[PDB]
């Protein structure tokens, strides 16, 4: 896995796109750089012990969407460090870094059913005050959950289904 | 539905989709070109990968094979049906008979019985044999190990054992196999098939030939048979060829599946491999199970860390040493390290506890002399420390004795000493009464009257 | 009686109706790895270390690795059924124990859990498992006995209330005897007994259990179990269990003794959970801070001054100083002392009980090793008849120690040695003691001015034990009061030493062995 | 002896009681599954944000 | 006393089959915070005597 | 404000992540809240871009990830001068003994370079012990060092009680008491005795008890060092007491596995030698006054070669060796009078007067050694008439370098005997020469001075 | 997977242009301090065994070479050097 | 040991009767055959007996019998034939 290796990249990414204000343009030109990455035959390339900078040129040669100075240099030092498979998670971590500085986030709502659009209203409203965020929702369904609602933001839960209220019970019992 | 994506010597990485990942010890398999090969999973890794460790020849697996995911762990058949047949490590026939026809399969990965449910028993079990049950006396129900290095004796004693106390118990009794010699488990099963006692005895073996997996699992197998046995309520005679082999199995695996090693190279989990394995072969109140056990000693180091850890699980431990075989001197168990837990005055009475107290004595303080002997020679020892080590020296030749199943390497037939008459022949020789006889006329001999007859021969 | 199935019915309707349904936020997190009984969480931005991760189903983890991007956390049960992908919560809690003073005479797993079958507990609320031991100015320095009733310890390797004793020895020299005749012996003294056993086989705890029932003692001590199947974070964390129910007793006024049985295999699984946390290893591969391991469980043996105990109990309990004794036994293979674990807790304990194999082959039963036992509190924990004879064994055994080289040429010695060389040996055979079979102080005090006074010069070696046998039974009933008071009081005046002198003298006379 | 009569009589009223337990919430499961309610269900989630 | 406290067992046995229907609804009034006087009692039943 | 974060906690090593521009130098003191209660962290390494790993000076439980770490820009440093007398302290200088504020005018950081060997200055006066065979046979000087070395059970502790007693009653020499890895048994124990010797208001005293983090018993012995520090440089003369230097080697073991550095010759750190430099170095009379110091020194199993007690001889002066042997014959204090030796013993330093008389003591004990294995087979007659008087004065000397403590009184009950250098010489040099043939032995058993000899010969 | 020394703000001046050889290779930067030893950064003209200048007027022997770093050991006081310098 | 325990015996060849011109040095008492007499012709398994144990004994006697000896007429028979035989 290459979460703790992608860190130092997506945070000098992030710190040199916001010096230019250009963080919109990164993130698809990450997103790009990332697919190209999935390819059947490039997978198998990164794979093989090529020198750096040849496997770098044989990269870049691939990518015209990149702007050719800082995506280059990017790719060239990932390449300088064999690190070019971690791209996946440097574009998490780059869009990730991104919420946190534009203090916006996102938050699931999980519901027996769809809700009625005031709810949703005072659950953003009241989520904006458990966090300073902007927060987006996105609601989706299910019937585990056959009563309630479960509100998972980030890492944080409250639990408010009633099926988490019936076994919450049962091992008191 | 998974994918192989590598594979180190037995053990094999598989990949599934997210969410269809086995459980742990759940068996797949795969089809090793025009074969079947049944992979127990071991880790689980994240990303929907899993390792596993193969049960069968490791050879010809390509990267990229095709896995199946049975949904269950290794179960094995179980009951009467086994009973009188050999199996693998898989449950399979490996005799050239049929099917076997058992009604039920358990899974043999299972949980010791609860503390709640234990039973202990002082029921003393008589052998044959004049230094097992004098030094190290074991009862119904109750767990004995003979240790020993290589080629010392801790074969052929667990088949006088078998002899002795196999034949004259009623219940069924069962005999596992662990990474010991084929030609041994050959000779066995056609001396049972030509005894008709075939019938009574259940057979496991995952030999030296086989793979690490099989010996891995196979001690297992043997005990879910006798663990049905136990739990309809009969008892149960559970012989384990070479327990040894087990945690040798274990370390052989571990560095592949990326485990820090510890001690002297084992595996860091011996203690735990061991003790989830020794736990579960116990008697309660249900049933009960009967189980002798050869631990084989690297090295003849007797502080290695698997025999170390062995001592504790035992109640009778008998331990055979080279340096009294090379005296010829058979059963070579020394008798200053064999113990038992039933070695008390309230369980054997008075007068055999305090007979084999005295043994342990003189023998000890024969070894307290053997230095001064070695470097200034006999003569120079105190009038009563001659008669010491007169006496010591006929003990040890009393403590040898004839075995039916040595006959193959002496002639010398077989003999059979009753307890009874042991504890007076030791207390004799203590007591200076039979202080005027040589030392070879006890050599090889039964009860004390056949050392008086062989002193007149010479 | 149960036909009342009103008391069960209402009994569930009261769990019932005192469910606060309110919910509450919590952290959560997914298993990414399960392997040997560890689990990789990924998640739980807010896990402390030590915290208790709860599992499905009612199964929990101890966070010990708060790496930078996982946690690593041993599963404290049977982990098999665990998978990928579940999810995990973090409550705020520390692990907790049941402890009080319903405990005593029962079983229990390190988690408080009854195992044996006799119902519920009776607790008095719960416990932390890991805590921090009365300071420096807390402390009361030791100066009462707990007796062991073997003539070879009580006199020359006192035990004081509040001391920490190492019994030490190869595997099979009556290590765990010596510590259940130490419990047996309280079963009249007010001191509570916990016995916790790391990684022994349940047949074996079964065993001992029921010799404590055949003797009274059962029904004064507590029994902590981690078998040799559980997972290894149970096993290793079953002493601060008990501790932690040894330290309810001391923080109240009373007194306890705990004996670890084996921390030799706590340190073995601590060392397993070590090697699968990836964590650098050290000598033997025991990883860093082994030390540090025990130094934390056998420093919460202590005896605390009335002030403490007031302030703890909140005035409640005045005027009375607690204590908790612990008896570690450890492991040595081949006598070897200079190994990692005996160097360390040798290091960090009060005392050493030296059990030797040879001696114990010899005959020598308990083996206490007099020359190299040794017991930092000292006199000053013993009864002062006590104190006044032993001193004098104590030269004894030396002086025949160092003679004891000349007994493989003995006949070419010299009378004005040979006198010293005899009597060392029947002092010696005079140690000797049958197990389960304690000795008041009054006995041991008697038997040991016997000895002193000359009186057993001329008594032959192979008759000692039948002597003393038979000097033990005729005062039983023909000068009871006398033992009445030195068991009562423990006191010496020339009094006592007359009175001594003619039971001696009457005895040596009037009767026969 | 008497000890252990009134040990096996705590022990079966406990595992009466768990049974009883079990039963319980299934049933209560099997209540909920039809007396659930849009009109109770989002009062359910309308007190519980107003809890949040 | 074994061989009795078995008659008691069975007796309570006989006897809970009713308290179980009682605990069933008050933890599915306690947890949904509503009362429900139910329709369908068969499902309530079906359970009541089927695993008792 | 707190300008960094947690990011690792594995055990006792704790990591904390600081922006580039504040990264803490090495060995600065780090704070951070373990809820209701403070921690501090000492930095040991930098490594990488801004992170930096430090061992807990506390208990380790209870943190998080991404608490906010305030880095104090300064090293641990503790209160000095004569505000910290009769108080007892942690490794942080904070007081566990419930008496307040220690009222410190002035703190030190507790790291510092040793002395340049520019401003020593060898001065040879001798200490006076008032114990008599350390002042016979292992003299030591002002600024010197004394290593008691034995296995356990024999005395070290009581004999340091003792020397802090005689010290700090007969000569009002300040004394400060580092328990590295302290048995808190053993240290209420010493409070208490120092309390009731009405000494404790000239010695201060600092204990790393043995449940804290190694990083705790690690730096007490130089938080004590420090508190010696300042005292010297008010020109006093100080004496420091460290209750165990193997448990010193054993803490810096500790940490150093827990680092992860690799490990060397039996286990311990790669460091070994540089530690116990770096701590002994430190102990000198520079010209402004002196530090003299007398430490324990567990032997394990009686080997005197493992690294920790073999890395340390080369900084001791006179070494002396107890006995479990001696000990157990009922001898106190134990001493072996053969094994034990000192540099300063030379007719140069010591005085003609002196050595002869420590020399014809050795003399005769190892003479008495060759005739012990004579009377054992042949009995005592067969002796000439000078081997019968070497014998009887061999017992005599034996006896008398027995003594008994002031500290000891509460186990033998008897009081307290101090004994000055001149009446030691004249004791056995009267003894030798025969004059005091016509005593029985026990006369000079426990007895203290040699007057007490005459005096106690008469009762008997 | 380790990470080798390179970090957050030296990947952005590789960003800002791969070949930073612009800089004068004479000269390095502190990227790591510890038990006497310290990682250098730069020095692409170090020679093994020569000796490196510290601030205060100290030096450090340059031992180890590698692919990125420069591994010294400090000779004398070490305690004050920081990462940066 | 690893192989001593894999086979079916071992013939141990010893150096210091090698030594002494006895070749081979076949070493009786360490050496054996796990299938023992099974493997003979007839004639051989007669003839032999448990020789290697006569000789085994020998050997260990004259670890005794050379400084003195006792029983000494029949154990000087003992001592004859076995020398003879080797
Ligand atoms: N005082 C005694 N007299 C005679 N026998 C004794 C005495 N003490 C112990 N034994 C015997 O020694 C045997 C070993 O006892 P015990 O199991 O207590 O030793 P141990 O050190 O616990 O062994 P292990 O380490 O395997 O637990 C027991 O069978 C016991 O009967
Ligand atoms: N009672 C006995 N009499 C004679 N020889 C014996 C006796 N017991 C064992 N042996 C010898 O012990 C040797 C070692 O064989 P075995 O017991 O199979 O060792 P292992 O325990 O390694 O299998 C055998 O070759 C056999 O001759
Ligand atoms: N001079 C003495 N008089 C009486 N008892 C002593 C003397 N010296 C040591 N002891 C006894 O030795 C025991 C331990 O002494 P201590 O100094 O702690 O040994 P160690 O040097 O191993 O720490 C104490 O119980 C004490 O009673
Ligand atoms: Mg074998
Ligand atoms: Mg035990
Ligand atoms: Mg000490």
């Amino acid at each position: 896995e290459f979460i703790t290796v992608a860190r130092p990249y997506a945070k000098a990414a992030f710190d040199f796109a916001v010096e230019h204000q250009s963080v919109e343009r990164w993130q698809d030109m990450l997103a790009f750089a990332a697919e190209v990455t999935k390819n059947e035959q490039m997978a198998e390339l990164l794979s093989g012990a090529l020198a750096p900078e040849t496997l770098a040129e044989s990269f870049i040669a691939v990518a015209g969407e990149q702007l050719d100075e800082n995506g280059q240099n990017l790719i060239r030092v990932m390449a300088e460090n064999g690190r070019l498979n971690a791209l996946p998670d440097v574009l998490e971590q780059f869009i990730h870094l991104r919420a946190v500085s534009e203090a916006t986030a996102e938050v699931d709502v999980i519901s027996a059913a769809a809700l009625s659009e005031q709810q949703l209203a005072k659950i953003s409203a009241a989520m904006e005050k458990r966090l300073s965020r902007k927060v987006k929702l996105n609601a989706k369904i299910d019937k585990s959950v056959m009563a309630g609602v479960i509100i998972r933001a980030g890492d944080m839960v409250i639990d408010g289904s009633v099926r988490g209220r019936l076994e919450r019970l049962a091992d008191v019992l | 539905t998974g994918k192989i994506v590598q594979v180190i010597g037995a053990v094999v990485d598989v990949e599934f989709p997210q969410d269809a990942v086995p459980r742990v010890y759940d068996a797949l398999e795969v089809q090793n070109g025009n074969e079947r090969l049944v992979l127990e999973v071991q880790q689980q890794l994240g990303g929907g990968i899993v390792r596993t460790i193969a049960m069968g020849s490791s050879d010809g697996l390509r990267r990229g094979l095709d896995v199946k995911d049975l949904e269950h762990p290794i179960e094995v058949p179980v009951g009467k049906a086994t009973l009188g047949r050999i199996m693998n490590v898989l449950g399979e026939p490996v005799d050239m008979k049929g099917e076997i026809g058992e009604e039920e399969r358990w899974a043999i990965h299972r949980a010791a019985p609860s503390y709640e449910e234990l039973s202990n028993s002082q029921e003393l079990l008589e052998t044959g044999i004049k230094v097992i049950d004098l030094m190290a006396p074991f009862a119904k129900g109750g767990k004995v190990g003979l240790f020993g290095g290589a080629g010392v004796g801790k074969t052929v004693n667990m088949m006088e054992l078998i002899r002795n106390i196999a034949i004259e118990h009623s219940g069924y009794s069962v005999f596992a196999g662990v990474g010991e010699r084929t030609r041994e488990g050959n000779d066995f099963y056609h001396e049972m098939t030509d005894s008709n006692v075939i019938d009574k005895v259940s057979l496991v073996y995952g030999q030296m030939n086989e793979p690490p997996g099989n010996r891995l699992r196979v001690a297992l197998t043997g005990l879910t048979m006798a663990e049905k046995f136990r739990d309809e309520g009969r008892d149960v005679l559970l012989f384990v060829d070479n327990i040894y082999r087990y945690t040798l199995a274990g370390t052989e695996v571990s560095a592949l599946l990326g485990r820090m090693p510890s001690a002297v190279g084992y595996q860091p989990t011996l203690a735990e491999e061991m003790g989830v394995l020794q736990e579960r072969i116990t008697s309660t109140k249900t049933g009960s199970i009967t189980s002798v056990q050869a631990v084989y000693v690297p090295a003849d180091d007797l502080t290695d860390p698997s025999p170390a850890t062995t001592f504790a699980h035992l109640d009778a431990t008998v331990v055979l040493s080279r340096q009294i075989a090379s005296l010829g001197i058979y059963p070579a168990v020394d008798p200053l390290d064999s113990t038992s837990r039933q070695l008390d005055p309230l369980v054997v009475g008075q007068e055999h506890y305090d007979t084999a107290r005295g043994v342990q004595s003189i023998l000890q303080r024969y070894q307290e002399l053997k230095d001064i002997i070695a470097i200034l020679g006999m003569d120079e020892l105190s009038e009563e420390d001659k008669l010491v080590v007169a006496r010591a020296r006929k003990i040890q030749r009393f403590l040898s004795q004839p075995f039916f199943v040595a006959e193959v390497f002496t002639g010398s037939p077989g003999k059979y000493v009753s307890l009874k008459d042991t504890i007076r022949g030791f207390k004799g020789i203590m007591e200076g009464e039979y202080d005027h006889l040589p030392e070879q006329a006890f050599y090889m001999v039964g009860s004390i009257e056949e050392a008086v007859e062989k002193a007149k021969k010479l | 009686m149960q036909l009342n199935s009103t008391e069960i019915s209402e009994l569930i309707k009261q769990r019932i109706a005192q469910f606060n349904v309110v919910s509450e936020a919590h952290n959560e997190g997914t298993i990414v790895s399960v392997s040997d009984g560890v689990i990789r969480i990924h998640g739980l931005a807010d896990c402390m270390q030590g915290e208790m991760i709860s599992l499905p189903g009612n199964r929990y983890a101890i966070a010990l690795n708060l790496e930078r991007d996982s946690v690593g956390a041993v599963v404290m049960g049977p982990y098999a059924d665990l998978a990928e992908g579940m999810k995990v919560k973090c409550t705020g809690r520390i692990l907790e124990v049941p402890v009080g003073r319903g405990l005593l005479g029962r079983v229990v797993n390190t988690l408080g859990a009854p195992i044996d079958g006799k119902g519920p507990l009776d607790h008095d609320g719960f416990s932390a498992v890991e805590a921090i031991a009365p300071g420096v100015i807390e402390r009361q320095s030791v100066d009462q006995p707990v007796q062991t009733g073997y003539k070879a310890v009580d006199s020359m390797i006192p035990i004081g209330r509040g001391q920490r004793e190492l019994i030490i020895g190869d595997r099979q020299t009556g290590k765990t005897a010596l510590a259940i005749d130490a419990i047996i012996n309280q079963r009249d003294s007010g001191i509570k007994c916990i016995y916790v056993a790391i990684g022994q086989k349940a047949s074996t705890i079964s065993n001992v259990v029921r010799k404590l029932e055949e003797h009274g003692a059962l029904a004064n001590t507590i029994v902590v179990v981690a078998t040799a199947s559980e997972s290894a974070a149970l096993q290793y964390l079953a002493p601060y269990a008990g501790c932690a129910m040894g330290e309810y007793f001391r923080d109240r006024g009373e007194d306890a003794l705990i004996i670890y049985d084996d921390l030799s295999k706590q340190a073995v699984a601590y060392r397993q959970i070590s090697l699968l946390l990836r964590r650098p290893p050290g000598r033997e591969a025991f990883p860093g801070d082994v030390f540090y391991l025990h130094s934390r469980l056998l420093e919460r043996a202590a005896r605390v001054n009335a002030e403490y105990v007031e302030a703890f109990t909140k005035g409640e309990v005045k005027g009375k100083t607690g204590s908790l004794t612990a008896l570690p036994i450890i492991e040595t293979q081949a006598g070897d002392v200079s190994a990692f674990v005996p160097t360390n807790v040798i290091s960090i304990t009060d005392g050493q009980i030296f059990l030797e194999t040879n001696l114990f082959n010899a005959g020598i039963r308990p083996a206490v090793n007099p020359g190299i036992s040794v017991s930092r509190v000292g006199g000053a924990a013993q009864t002062k008849i006590m104190k006044k004879l032993s001193g004098g064994i104590r030269t004894a055994l030396a002086q025949y120690r160092e003679l004891a080289a000349f007994s493989q040429f003995a006949s070419d010695l010299d009378d004005a040695t040979r006198k010293q060389l005899d009597h060392g040996q029947k002092v010696t055979e005079l140690l000797k003691q049958k197990q389960y079979a304690p000795m008041s102080v009054a006995q041991q005090s008697l038997v040991l001015f016997a000895a002193e006074r000359g009186y057993l010069a001329d008594v032959e070696l192979s008759k000692i034990g039948s002597f003393e046998a038979a000097l033990l039974a005729y005062v039983d009933r023909d000068h009871a009061p006398l033992m009445q008071e030195i068991n009562q009081t423990g006191g010496y005046n020339d009094e006592i030493e007359g009175k001594l002198k003619g039971i001696l003298d009457s005895f040596k006379a009037t009767q026969s062995w | 002896a008497q000890a252990e009569i009134e040990a096996e009589r705590k022990r079966a009223r406990e595992e009466l009681r768990k049974q009883v337990a079990i039963l319980a919430v299934a049933g209560a499961e099997k209540i909920i599954e039809r007396s659930v309610d849009e009109a109770a269900n989002s009062d359910i989630v309308d007190k519980l944000v107003a809890e949040l």
